[PDB]
């Protein structure tokens, strides 16, 4: 799309003049509705407009994109009356190192995009596993120290990881809660499904930090 | 039409860029002459006072 | 464009492209001509003042 773009890839020696300092070209973005009217106008538009250099270089859906080359002082007069006529003029000279810049510009952007999309994707796979092993490490220690509020003595406990499968949770979560319930507290006991995270509540969530619903035993629900 | 009506005004553009090269070189040596020409009136300018002089 | 206004906008064209150069070197030549004058003096008479 035309409004801040200009052309680099499709440069041509003649198609695109400027050697000296005579001749220029100017660029010039026409809506298609218009593509007639340009190639009827491209003379009148200042004095001094070379012949028959109204040519598409280049089109696109909404507009086709013209060279024309003038003399340099005209260059002022050809853009004014360019957009009298309801074109759009896009600047663009042959300097040497105009297009060779542009052309860097997608090309180095794409470069940096790649590199760092490879190193990426690998930074967080391996990120990932690192703290997965970490996490399990601060459950793990978490449930021990708990352990130790909660039942006191002795400090040589029975510790199991269960696999649940999924959606039988609840039921099994209730089960245990009936069993073992009485050794934390015989009053201090209810029946408890499942897990619900919140933030209407704090009840519910199972934390030594925060004020929640007591569990009659030491039970902690990993959810992958 | 396209590289027929470029190829005349390359023609001569490159004619036009000479003749303005041409005038930079006029002007280049005119200011060098402006030495040798002062040059050369002031070392006859030194001996006509030392004429004088030695006939002083 | 059509191929009589093609010829009749390159002759206009080039006849530019010349005159404007041939303007130019005509003031790069006569200022050259004003130089040469100035310099040539004042290269003569600073050096014939010190000879004084």
């Amino acid at each position: 799309d035309l409004s801040v773009r200009s052309l680099h890839d499709i440069v041509k020696p003649e198609d695109f003049v400027l050697n000296s300092e005579h001749l220029t070209t100017v660029l010039v973005a026409v809506p298609k509705s218009l593509k007639s009217d340009f190639e009827k106008s491209y003379e009148t538009l200042s004095k001094n407009v070379v012949p028959a250099s109204a040519s598409v270089i280049a089109e696109d859906a909404e507009y086709v994109l013209f060279n024309v080359h003038l003399f340099k002082k005209n260059v002022q007069e050809f853009t004014t009356a360019a957009r009298e006529k309801k074109f759009i003029p896009r600047e663009f000279n042959y300097s040497e190192e105009l297009i060779d810049q542009l052309k860097k510009e997608h090309d180095s952007a794409a470069s940096l995009e790649q590199s760092l999309r490879v190193q990426l994707v690998r930074l967080a796979k391996t990120a990932y596993v690192d703290v997965f092993i970490n996490w399990f490490h601060i459950k793990a220690l978490r449930v021990y120290v708990e352990s130790v509020l909660r039942y006191g003595l002795p400090p040589h406990f029975n510790i199991k990881i269960i696999a649940v499968p999924p959606k039988n949770l609840s039921k099994c979560k209730s089960e245990l809660i009936d069993a073992f319930g009485f050794l934390g507290g015989n009053a201090f006991m209810k029946d408890k499904k499942g897990k619900i995270n919140k933030q209407d509540t704090s009840l519910h969530q199972y934390a030594s930090l925060v004020d929640t619903e007591y569990e009659p035993f030491v039970m902690y629900i990993i959810n992958l | 039409s396209q590289k027929n009506g470029i190829a005349t005004l390359l023609q001569a553009e490159k004619e036009a860029h000479e003749i303005v090269s041409k005038a930079r070189k006029y002007r280049q040596d005119k200011l060098k002459q402006a030495k040798t020409d002062a040059a050369k009136e002031i070392d006859s300018y030194k001996i006509q006072k030392d004429k004088e002089l030695k006939e002083f | 464009l059509t191929p009589n206004q093609v010829n009749d906008e390159l002759n206009k064209m080039q006849a530019f492209i010349r005159k404007e150069a041939e303007e130019k070197a005509k003031e790069i030549q006569l200022k050259a001509d004003q130089e040469y004058e100035i310099e040539k003096t004042n290269i003569v008479r600073n050096e014939t003042n010190n000879i004084d």
